[PDB]
């Protein structure tokens, strides 16, 4: 007994093509090996993760990876189609890294603004720094490390808004209800003496591009949406406000950018625009279809989440017509992870469910139940593999995007949390109650 | 000819409704004499008191329901008039709503009068009443701003043009102050008269000429079909749209003297646009206005309509001044007889 | 004078110019060419244009005009988004620009000095 195999490719990267026949008895393991061997990338940490075969509505479960390859060939989930039970048909797609030994003692916490609310920002990876906002007015610079607060930025005439981080760390920047926003330097706890004024209008949201790729003529900049409806880009370096982009009737709840030459734009008008920001100040797409107020975005594709319950997937970048209308959550979507991962989004919503979907097929992959309350936020936390959602229910559990099932949770006797920023080592969440703590967790 | 929508009442405001029932129990339990146990005497009298506040609530809202024609049952002329005022979508939650409420206080009263029915002691029954009257107090209420949306769109939809989209209509479109309403007032054997209509400037006149013993309706489009139409509102621009299941015949006037205070180019654009869309009613387009008329937009005029090359309806223009009353009954045997003669050996 | 309302660019529409009447004394699209070659750039907020009417021509009154010579000096098109506090926009007029278009402004102006006319044009920008 052998199998023929056949892969194609899914997603942009990798190509590879020809069918390969190994004897059946092998398993997942030993057929990554042949393949990757095929695909000319070696043999090295590198996982080499599989998704198969289309379909799984049915009665049972479809078609997983890790089953041996003579098993899945009499049946895949189906004995399979006329064209299979003679291939088998793998997707590949990279990232992923572990993380060994898990640990756990409690978070540190580390208390700080009052009784207050709104903004997180971890800079993943070395960075150690997390930035707290809020609606005291003020930010915190705190050590993931240590869980000291380092410094406090007190600019601002009043409410943070929103605020973004560069992966220097070097540049923090926000959005106050003063109608500002604020560069800073993190280490220094300084304003850059960036203050920029324009918006009338408290600035509710704002994506940065931290680094430009291209020649330093285009430089690094801000996107900032605000209640007054407008957006504007900024200059990071020099304060100043290079474009602004009207257009949109109602206030901007959530853009999207550092796709650097495409700003995404989600506002109360119910409409998605995309814009060109550089010398031009148009928009050039206006996406119609929400019935209701837009509160979240994502831009890989490109994805709105409304408080309508529906999330559009937005076709390729010219024509502006939608792709799919995912249905299923009952109530507004607060945040979604799309990327280019894999076209798969997670969306948590106050329904207090969340669901993995893939944007290309139009299909839940699943939805992951056992919180009690709305889902304020989530990450895809290991990677493709984990899912990290957190609720009113004061808890972030950590989900296996796989199964969709519950691993564990995180939190007891609290009030709840807001918003979680996850690195592969460790958790940081904002949480709010009478007596209030960020946590920190690590693993 | 008529109007469906006409029909329903007014309603009554929640302010009107939550007095009114109580009132009217109030009244209801001193004349009547209950017989038997003392204990039951006062049970039948809250229970009396329930009934007329059931009674009250049901009768008001049975009056919205009934009188009123659902918006999806009417033909599509008819269900278009509606939807630009108060929105459908807004209008099928609304009509929801009325029902909603309706089985609520059947529910409500079923419950107390159980309850009541049930129950030995004096203080409770004389309680449940209260609870009763406070319950049904805070439905009214709640529904005000419904009530209030459904009382407002009754009056509008009353105002809406009675005519008829079945039988033959003439339309006469143009760009405004072209002379349109006036031709159409020449036009009219009768005098004309004026009908109100959401997202039109002027109104609409209307009028009607009979050849033989068929009759023929006649409408002007001021405001609505005269300019472009995605330039407009959406509420507006559905207005234009229930033009098309109204017009059997479409004609275009147009003023190529730039007496209406547009160029001939314009109305060229704005007919050209509209034309393909109405294969299915004929047209006949009328160059009008002729003794004014100046002979350099005349150049334009001839490039669509005369010529067979690029955008054509097919049709061949009648020169007239309906105003000056020359041609006035040939050019308007001829608008009827486009679509009249042909309808008849059609169908 | 009797007066009429505009939009930038329109011409010809039959609600404005039709009952109004066509200045010219007669044949619009006179008129309808003068004022739409005059109007500028895109529509935004609308102008009064105001009519005169001589024998065989228009004239019109037409003012967006000291604000819209802020625009010019600026390279800003909006006006003031939060009212008197601080624009959403950033339109800081330098102090050489303003009284260079009150230089300009001075004869349509009363204004005595140009001092004084370096105020009414700044109280205009602030709000």
């Amino acid at each position: 007994p052998n199998v023929s195999i056949k892969f194609q490719a899914l997603d942009t990267g990798d190509n590879v093509g020809g069918a390969l026949r190994v004897p059946g008895a092998i398993s997942e393991k030993q057929l990554e090996e042949l393949l990757n061997q095929l695909n000319g990338t070696s043999d090295d940490p590198v996982p080499y993760t599989f998704s198969c075969t289309i379909q799984g509505k049915k009665a049972s479960d479809p078609v997983k990876t890790i089953d041996i390859t003579d098993n899945l060939y009499s049946s895949l989930i189906k004995p399979g189609y006329n064209s299979t039970e003679d291939q088998i048909t793998l997707l590949y797609t990279p990232r992923a890294v572990f993380k060994v030994k898990p640990v756990t003692r409690s978070s540190s916490a580390i208390a700080g603004h009052g009784s207050t609310i709104l903004c997180s920002a971890f800079a993943p990876h070395t960075s150690s720094r997390m930035v707290t906002g809020a609606g005291d007015n003020t930010a915190r610079i705190w050590d993931c490390d240590t869980q000291t607060p380092m410094h406090t930025l007190k600019g601002h005439y009043n409410w943070v808004l929103c605020v973004s981080w560069s992966p220097d760390g070097e540049v923090i920047a926000t959005g106050s209800m003063d109608n500002t926003i604020r560069l800073w330097d993190p280490k220094s706890g300084q304003c850059l003496g960036d203050a920029l004024r324009g918006h009338s209008k408290w600035i509710t949201s704002l994506s940065w591009e931290p680094i430009h790729l291209v020649k330093p003529g285009s430089k690094p900049r801000l996107a900032s949406s605000s209640k007054d409806g407008t957006i504007k880009i900024w200059d990071t370096v020099s304060r100043v406000c290079q474009y602004t982009m009207s257009g949109h009737t109602n206030s901007v709840s959530c853009v999207k950018w550092g796709g650097q030459g495409l700003l995404y734009s989600g506002s109360h008008d119910r409409t998605v625009r995309v814009w060109d920001i550089n010398s031009q100040g148009r928009c050039i797409n206006i996406l119609k279809s929400h019935a209701h107020w837009v509160n979240h975005l994502s831009l890989s594709m490109m994805v709105t989440a409304s408080d309508d319950y529906t999330m559009f997937l937005w076709n390729p970048l010219k024509s502006t017509k939608p792709i799919a209308r995912m249905t299923g959550h009952q109530k507004l979507v607060n945040h979604v992870a799309f990327s280019p991962d894999g076209r798969y989004i997670v969306s948590a919503s106050f329904d207090n469910s969340i669901k993995l979907w893939d944007g290309r097929d139009g299909k839940f992959i699943s939805t992951f139940r056992g919180h009690v309350a709305s889902v304020y936020q989530v990450a895809w936390s290991s990677d493709c593999r984990l899912l990290v959602s957190c609720s009113k229910d004061t808890t972030l559990k950590v989900w296996d995007v796989r199964t969709r099932k519950l691993s564990v949770d995180l939190p007891g006797h609290k009030d709840e949390v807001y918003t979680v920023d996850w690195s592969v080592d460790g958790k940081r969440v904002c949480s709010g109650g009478k007596d209030k703590m960020v946590r920190l967790w690590t693993h | 000819m008529q109007l469906s929508w006409k029909d329903i009442p007014t309603v009554a405001p929640a302010n009107d409704l939550l007095d009114i029932v109580l009132n009217r129990t109030q009244r209801k339990t001193p004349t009547v004499i209950r017989p038997g146990f003392k204990i039951t005497r006062i049970r039948a009298f809250y229970m009396r008191k329930v009934k007329y506040t059931g009674e009250g609530f049901v009768e008001k809202f049975e009056d919205i329901l009934k009188g009123f024609p659902n918006i999806n049952d009417v033909h599509p002329f008819h269900r278009d008039l509606m939807d630009t005022l108060y929105e459908k979508n807004h209008y099928k939650i609304s009509l929801a709503a009325i029902s909603r409420a309706k089985s609520l206080v059947e529910q409500v009263a079923r419950d107390y009068v159980r309850l009541l029915k049930f129950g030995q002691s004096l203080f409770q029954c004389k309680q449940l009443k209260r609870a009763a009257l406070g319950r049904m107090a805070t439905i009214v209420k709640k529904l005000r701003d419904p009530l209030a949306y459904l009382e407002q769109v009754r009056q509008h939809i009353g105002r809406l043009p009675s005519i008829d989209p079945n039988t033959r209509t003439l339309l006469i479109c143009g760009y405004p102050n072209v002379g349109k309403s006036s031709f159409l007032r020449c036009i009219t054997k009768s005098d004309v008269d004026v009908q109100p209509y959401a997202f039109t400037t002027k109104s609409l006149y209307v009028g009607h000429f009979d050849y033989k013993y068929l009759r023929f309706q006649a409408i002007d489009t001021p405001g609505i079909l005269d300019r472009p139409t995605e330039e407009m509102n959406n509420i507006e621009m559905q207005s234009i749209y229930a033009i098309a299941h109204l017009r059997s015949c479409v004609l275009y006037f147009m003023d190529l003297s730039e007496q209406c205070g547009f160029t001939i180019e314009a109305q060229v654009k704005l007919f050209h646009s509209i034309k393909p869309l109405f294969a299915n009613k004929s047209v006949m387009v009328v160059i009008n206005k002729t003794d004014i008329i100046r002979p350099e937009d005349l150049d334009e005029e001839r490039a669509q309509l005369l010529e067979s090359v690029k955008e054509v309806p097919g049709v061949e223009i009648m020169t007239s001044s309906c105003q000056l009353e020359e041609n006035v009954m040939e050019v308007r045997n001829k608008a009827c007889e486009k679509l009249l003669a042909s309808r008849i050996e059609n169908k | 004078y009797l007066y009429l309302r505009a939009v930038g660019g329109e011409v010809g529409a039959s609600a404005a110019l039709a009952p109004k009447i066509g200045p010219l004394g007669l044949s619009p699209k006179k008129v309808g060419e003068d004022i739409a070659k005059a109007t500028k750039e895109f529509k935004g907020i609308k102008v009064t244009v105001q009519l005169k009417i001589q024998n065989r021509q228009a004239a019109a009154s037409v003012v967006p005009s000291a604000s819209s010579l802020v625009i010019t000096a600026l390279k800003e098109p909006p006006r003031d988004r939060k009212k008197d506090k601080n624009v959403k926009h950033s339109g800081n007029i330098q102090l050489d620009e303003i009284i260079e278009i009150a230089r300009q402004m001075r004869d349509k102006s009363f204004g005595r000095t140009l001092a004084s006319v370096t105020k009414e044009i700044l109280g205009t920008a602030q709000s």
